[PDB]
């Protein structure tokens, strides 16, 4: 929220980049076990 | 040896403390609301009556830029122990043993 | 009536009761305002402003630049193909379909980079 | 604050101990720089040494090992670290 | 209630204009006086003409005049002590 | 004295672009190689 | 003073820092540059003829350095009276400019000039404020006065060579100042001193006062610029202004001092390590990186660390 | 502090760099949120199906 | 008058802009403990067996 | 304590703490701080 000098500054990834993420770690680990790390 | 600034965690380090340093003497020349940032000069320009008046305006100010620096200083140390007590775990760990 | 101050003014879809001069929400800052002489209720909310930021290769490689103006929606701000994004909005830089990894960040997801060739 | 200035001085006794504080803190990180460092290199109790025919089964480590014609005795790759950090 | 002039002689080889170096107007004189200022002329020297067909005006001169304004200039001191390169705040962004 | 001389011509005064004229020592304390604002 | 310090009478072994060290400055020096006008007032007391009140004239005087004790500690000038600000305290202060006044008056109206009482030679003929007028100087004088000069009704003055007192024929010369509203012009001689070097000292620099050593300087300066400045803004290097010499600065020898002990059930013994300094300047005397140590002497073993020191040495109560 | 008011602003510059060396402490516990999630999130070459 | 007024709005001001910057550098220093048990937890808890 | 003398009327502004001038500074110097009362009235008649 902006009301005097206030600001918030958008993170740089953002929540889709973030589940994708996620969903990269949670494919290897079903497919491949322990050897994709 | 080709490749500079591999070693720019430990560079870092040097950098925000000499920031911080120079920031601390750079403080000396600041008036905070006084006529004058030379603690002579209100000195040799006012009588004790008139000078007690400017000299608790530098006092003030010049107190509270120390208080800054040490209190940075004691927030900034804490992230250096984290940082020592890694590779204090990290030389147990992996250069005596095997993990 | 001596409340002075700056701002833009628009008609206000919130009501008063009658007794009611001024009127306010938090940190004693005026929100909204009986006239005098019309007796019409105004709302005062501040013209824009945010903060700069500049994108820039290194001047060891080239002497060019991008300017972010951040949290704005830039129909009020050069002209060299600007872009509003989610974290502001730029001026200089060309938007393209391709993605590389990051270089620059500038904010929700966009990066900023130099390459073949503004 | 007040350098080398007598009335001075004695104003800033009208503040307390505000900076019999400020330099108990600045030596409590002090003596903790070194509790730093000893708990990373003082893992080992005595101060083992190669021997001087190094058959390492094929492996060379003599660019980590140190240099006994050099300063300080540093390693090969200890030298190229200290001569980069300002 | 002050009055402060600066100057400077450069060798020149550019045809008409200003060049692009840098120049340190190293200070001449300043003046006790406490005068008002607000306007200003320059002087020329004119000689007589005599025997050859008012009578006045020699040579041929030009000057450039520019007001100045209050901005943020930063000056990247030589070690001899000279200003080298001047650094302008409110140019450009970049600036 | 006072032989007033002018006629009228003048056009408009031609106008010019100094790229980086004009910098004056802004005092008398000698710094070495220090960058000052 | 450790006792003192730990609001305790036992202490435990360690080393605790208890004080401070630093050298004390003596005889203070002053360098101003040079004294180069001698001031115009060659033009007022060695004039000829002398006008009277009639005819009040006003000289200017701007842009010296004058003198103010060449005629107030030598005594030849029968009047050297004034008020509020004492003669003593005219070399330190200056206005914007001066102003002199001359008329001859016989004695007997010489002393209604005491601001606050008008006279008829100051109501009709020199105007006389409600603030006192600088000075007035008046001296005896017989070679070119001791008659022809009136003021005011208009009336001539009696002037003999056999004329009883209080009827001499006086100088009398009025020094008044001006508004010294824009920047003053006229000061009083300035002071200098005998520089000192490589020695604490309590210098000033036409203007700047500080402490610290003056040691000679192999820099260059531009030819106008007056001293110079480190990173962070401390003058380091100033400029003689009598010689034009470059001297730096560094300030004379401050640090912390600790002391060594072994505890209070064990010994009164106690070292002294006096932070960062060379025992050349204030048990044996030992040099350390860590600043010089007193008390403790330096053998030639190698144990474990029990008190700390700094850069590699340490120290434990081993009788000494 | 001041609030566009030119009066306060030149005020506020006998104080010193406080507001500078304010800048500098908020942007660098801005730019490390960026990095906390970086260290958690993305640890993985490729992104797997 | 306005001057001795205004002098002490800021002094008031700034004080209060200090002591939010100083708790939000304590405060992050918490999350900055947590966002690295989180990153182990993921190299020695997803990518492996523990 | 109490201090008598007799001063011009002009200078009853003179015994102040802090203050400099003739009196002040010549005669009678009241400290800095002074905790008291400076009490006065006129003698016209005597
Ligand atoms: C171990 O490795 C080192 C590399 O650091 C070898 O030393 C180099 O050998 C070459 C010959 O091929 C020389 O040209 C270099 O001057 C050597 N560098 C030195 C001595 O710093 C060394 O030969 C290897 N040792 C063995 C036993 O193979
Ligand atoms: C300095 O002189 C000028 C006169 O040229 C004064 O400036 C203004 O001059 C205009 C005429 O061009 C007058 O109408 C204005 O009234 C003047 N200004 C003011 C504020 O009165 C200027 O005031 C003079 N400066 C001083 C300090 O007296
Ligand atoms: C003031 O005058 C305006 C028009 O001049 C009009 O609103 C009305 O006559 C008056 N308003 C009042 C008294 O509130
Ligand atoms: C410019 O940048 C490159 C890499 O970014 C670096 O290697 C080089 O030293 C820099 N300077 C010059 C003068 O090329
Ligand atoms: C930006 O402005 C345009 C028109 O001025 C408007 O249509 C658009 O919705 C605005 N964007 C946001 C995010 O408010
Ligand atoms: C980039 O993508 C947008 C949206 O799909 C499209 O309008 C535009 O034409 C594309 N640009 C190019 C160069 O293909
Ligand atoms: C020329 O100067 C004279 C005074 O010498 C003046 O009366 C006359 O108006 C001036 N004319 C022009 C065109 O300047
Ligand atoms: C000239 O006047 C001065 C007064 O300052 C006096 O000291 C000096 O002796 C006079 N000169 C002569 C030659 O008498
Ligand atoms: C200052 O005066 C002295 C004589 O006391 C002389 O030696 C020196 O050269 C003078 N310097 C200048 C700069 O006038
Ligand atoms: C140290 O002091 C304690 C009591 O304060 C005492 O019991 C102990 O014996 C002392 N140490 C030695 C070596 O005497
Ligand atoms: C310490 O100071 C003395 C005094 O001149 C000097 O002779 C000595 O060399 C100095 N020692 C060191 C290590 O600088
Ligand atoms: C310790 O070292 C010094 C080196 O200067 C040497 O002169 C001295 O003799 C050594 N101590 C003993 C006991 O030999």
């Amino acid at each position: 929220q902006k009301f005097n000098g206030l600001t918030v500054l958008p993170p740089l990834l953002t929540d889709e980049m973030i589940a994708q993420y996620t969903s990269a770690l949670l494919a290897g680990t079903i497919t491949s076990g322990w050897t994709f790390g | 040896s080709s490749t500079a600034s591999a070693l720019g965690k430990l560079q870092d380090v040097v950098n925000q403390n000499a920031q911080a340093l120079n920031t601390l003497v750079k403080q000396l020349s600041s008036n905070f609301g006084a006529i004058s940032s030379v603690l002579n000069d209100i000195l040799s320009r006012l009588d004790p009556p008139e000078a007690e008046v400017q000299i608790d305006r530098l006092i003030t100010g010049r107190l509270q830029s120390l208080q800054t620096y040490v209190t940075q200083q004691l927030i900034r140390a804490a992230e250096i122990r984290a940082s020592a007590n890694l590779a204090a775990t990290k030389m147990s760990e992996c250069v005596l043993g095997q993990s | 009536n001596g409340l002075t101050g700056t701002g833009v003014l628009t008609e206000s879809n919130k009501k008063f009761l009658p007794f009611q001069q001024f009127g306010r929400d938090i940190a004693d800052t005026t929100d909204a305002v009986r006239d005098p002489q019309t007796l019409e209720i105004l709302d005062i909310t501040p013209c824009s402003f945010g903060g700069v930021s500049v994108i820039t290769p290194g001047t060891n490689t080239s002497n060019q630049v991008a300017v972010l103006y951040q949290d704005v929606n830039c129909t009020e701000v050069t002209g060299s193909n600007v872009f509003q994004t989610r974290a502001g909005c730029l001026i200089g830089a060309e938007h393209v379909n391709n993605s590389y990894e990051c270089d620059i960040p500038i904010g929700a997801g966009i990066c900023a980079s130099y390459q073949t060739q503004s | 604050i007040c350098g080398d200035s007598t009335e001075c001085s004695n104003l800033l006794l009208q503040y307390g101990s505000f900076c019999t504080q400020l330099n108990r803190a600045l030596t409590g990180i002090a003596v903790e720089q070194d509790k730093n460092t000893q708990e990373v290199f003082a893992q080992v109790k005595q101060i083992y040494k190669t021997p001087p025919i190094k058959d390492f089964g094929g492996f060379n480590f003599s660019q980590i090992l140190p240099d006994p014609s050099k300063p300080s005795k540093r390693s090969f790759i200890e030298d190229l670290l200290f001569n980069k950090v300002t | 209630g002050y009055f402060k002039i600066y100057s400077k002689h450069t060798p020149i080889n550019l045809v008409r204009d200003l060049p692009q170096g840098f120049s340190a107007l190293e200070p001449l004189v300043d003046l006790p006086i406490g005068i008002n200022i607000t306007r200003f002329q320059t002087l020329l020297a004119l000689h007589r003409s005599y025997l050859t067909p008012s009578g006045w005006t020699a040579g041929a001169a030009a000057y450039y005049v520019g007001y100045l304004q209050p901005r943020t200039f930063l000056l990247k001191y030589n070690e001899n002590g000279t200003i080298t390169d001047a650094v302008d705040c409110a140019l450009d962004p970049l600036s | 004295q006072c032989v007033n001389l002018t006629t009228r011509t003048q056009l408009p005064p031609a106008y010019t672009n100094s790229f980086t004229r004009g910098v004056y020592y802004p005092d008398k304390v000698f710094r070495s190689s220090v960058l000052h604002s | 003073e450790t006792k003192c310090t730990l609001k305790s009478f036992t202490v435990e072994k360690g080393i605790y820092q208890t004080s401070n060290f630093r050298v004390q400055p003596t005889e203070s020096i002053v360098r101003f540059p040079n004294i180069t006008n001698l001031c115009p007032f060659g033009e007022v007391f060695n004039a000829t003829r002398f006008a009277s009140v009639y005819a009040w004239n006003r000289k200017r005087i701007s842009n010296c350095v004058a003198d103010y004790s060449v005629l107030y500690n030598s005594a030849s000038f029968s009047t050297f009276k004034c008020y509020g600000v004492s003669p003593t305290k005219l070399n330190d202060l200056c206005f914007t400019n001066v102003y002199a006044d001359s008329f001859v008056i016989r004695g007997d109206e010489v002393r209604q000039i005491a601001p606050g009482q008008t006279g008829k030679i100051a109501d009709y003929n020199y105007k006389l404020p409600d603030d006192f007028t600088g000075c007035v100087i008046a001296w005896n004088s017989n070679n070119l006065d001791s008659y022809n000069y009136l003021y005011r009704p208009l009336q001539s003055y009696g002037f003999q060579p056999t004329n009883g007192v209080g009827y001499q024929p006086y100088r009398v010369v009025v020094l008044s100042f001006e508004l010294l509203h824009a920047p003053a012009t006229v000061c009083g001689p300035k002071k200098s001193t005998n520089l000192v070097k490589n020695k604490c000292v309590n210098f000033n620099f036409n203007g700047l006062t500080g402490t610290g050593v003056l040691t000679e300087s192999n820099k260059k300066f531009l030819p106008f610029q007056q001293f110079g400045r480190d990173i962070a803004d401390t003058t380091d290097a100033v400029r003689d202004p009598q010689t034009l010499e470059i001297l730096d600065i560094t300030p004379c020898s401050f640090g912390g001092v600790s002391v060594i002990t072994p505890g209070t059930n064990t010994s009164n013994q106690v070292a002294v390590l006096y932070q960062d300094v060379n025992c050349t300047e204030v048990s044996n005397v030992f040099q350390t990186r860590a600043g010089c140590l007193i008390g403790a002497e330096h053998v030639n073993n190698s144990y474990e660390c029990d008190i700390p020191i700094g850069a590699g040495i340490c120290a434990s109560y081993q009788q000494s």
